[PDB]
């Protein structure tokens, strides 16, 4: 599925994101070489996206949907569930696998 | 709540990178306000506020790429450079979106067509364009800095009129960047033909010399200056809107058309006699002429034009 999840610290092991819920996360995104490209932590502002509304790359949502409330985890996303062959100009190169350190802060 | 809040820490000009997708998918397209070979520009809405969405034709994928890259790698916020919000790819074949501040007055080209200008507005327009172009052209070092940028397709259609009476420069898809991380310039005759400097038309430009590209922009800016000054009233008199070289080339001119006018015949737009009875238009005519020297090295810098326009005002 191009999304591998490596737990860093557990969540409540009970509350997982459901359709239509707003996921509230902190994330730090890096390329495979470790270079950081985006970080909600650096801006001190949590990122929010609605489950099932396609408001984030497929890999990120798929990984988050497997996390329970309060969990923190490393999501590795292959290009086919991220930005593909084009990438995102000036940020993500072609065929990039991306690593996100994600914390699921809340579900609203 | 508002897009301004979301914009109010890191790098690039617009929304945080992952947030660009989120906002782009939350946008509703309302009406097409522009259509061309570039693709389309639409008015759209995000949570009840207007934004502009440029949807690129597949012929222009490379401009989307370059413009997106520039805005995402350079901090390019400035009153007179079109404000970038986000870029997104969306399968709808994949569509390429560039999302920006919406300006309901449209382009300077359209505005000049059925409006004439008082002195205040003429000066505000041309000063604002100069301010934007100087900001593009100048390299700023340090953590709050930017590389120098040359636009390469400056014209009245690629400038938008803002409600406060200033303009902003848009359409950075052909632009080139110059920094200290100086490899070769990443790029010959790419722009709009009617606005091409002699050295573009005869291909004498040294393609690895950034300065040379700035001087090409200055030629085109002189032409924009002329377009605008024609529409300023003096002593009850004004000229109709015309594009540069309207009297000697056809619509959609060829390279050969332009080369013959600009290089071989050394022609320049004519200054109407009525301008010499007005101190502002007299100063603008002088300024124009100093953007149109055949020798690029003699042309004024954007910053010099800005400072001069600041003293006429
Ligand atoms: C080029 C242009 C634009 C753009 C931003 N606002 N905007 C507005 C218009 C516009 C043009 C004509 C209009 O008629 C009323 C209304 C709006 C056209 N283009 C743009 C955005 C990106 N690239």
């Amino acid at each position: 599925m191009g999304v591998e999840i490596e737990t860093i610290s557990p969540g409540d092991g009970r509350t997982f994101p459901k359709k239509g819920q707003t996921c509230v996360v902190h994330y730090t995104g890096m390329l495979q070489n470790g270079k950081k490209f985006d970080s909600s932590r650096d801006r001190n502002k949590p990122f929010k996206f609605r489950i099932g509304k396609q408001e984030v790359i497929k890999g990120f949502e798929e990984g988050a949907a497997q996390m329970s409330l309060g969990q923190r985890a490393k999501l590795t996303c292959t290009p086919d569930v991220a930005y593909g062959a084009t990438g995102h100009p000036g940020v993500i190169p072609p065929n990039a696998t991306l690593i996100f350190d994600v914390e699921l802060l809340n579900l609203e | 709540s508002t897009l301004a809040d979301l914009l109010d820490s890191g790098s690039g000009s617009g929304l945080p990178f992952l947030v660009q997708r989120t906002v782009a998918r939350q946008i509703t397209l309302l009406e097409c306000v522009g259509k061309g070979r570039y693709g389309e520009v639409w008015r759209g809405s995000w949570q009840g506020e207007n934004v502009a969405v440029k949807i690129f034709s597949s012929r222009d994928e490379k401009s989307w790429f370059r413009e997106t890259e520039l805005y995402n790698t350079v901090m390019l916020r400035h009153e007179n450079i079109l404000g970038f919000i986000a870029s997104d790819m969306t399968s709808r074949s994949t569509q390429l979106w560039l999302i920006t501040h919406y300006h309901e007055m449209g382009s300077l080209y359209d505005y000049l067509q059925l409006t004439t200008l008082d002195t205040v507005s003429c000066l505000r327009i041309v000063l604002s364009i100069a301010s934007g172009l100087a900001h593009l052209h100048i390299e700023i070092f340090g953590t709050q800095g930017k590389p120098a940028i040359a636009h390469r397709d400056l014209k009245s259609k690629n400038i938008l009129v803002k409600k406060n009476g200033q303009c902003c420069i848009a359409d950075l898809g052909l632009a080139v960047m110059h920094s200290q991380s100086t490899n070769q310039l990443d790029v010959p005759r790419v722009g709009t033909k009617r606005y091409m400097a002699p050295e573009v038309l005869d291909e004498t430009i040294q393609v690895d010399c950034f300065d040379s590209y700035k001087r090409v922009d200055i030629w085109a800016f002189g032409l924009v200056l002329w377009e605008v000054a024609r529409r300023m009233v003096s002593n009850g008199i004004v000229e109709d809107y015309k594009p540069p070289f309207y009297d000697v080339v056809p619509n959609d001119p060829s390279f050969e058309d332009m080369r013959k006018v600009v290089c071989v015949d050394q022609q320049r737009p004519n200054i109407p006699n009525r301008w010499f009875s007005d101190p502002t238009l007299t100063s603008l005519a002088k300024l124009m002429k100093e953007c149109w020297y055949q020798n690029p090295s003699a042309r004024l810098t954007a910053l010099r034009i800005k400072k001069t326009l600041t003293k006429i005002d």
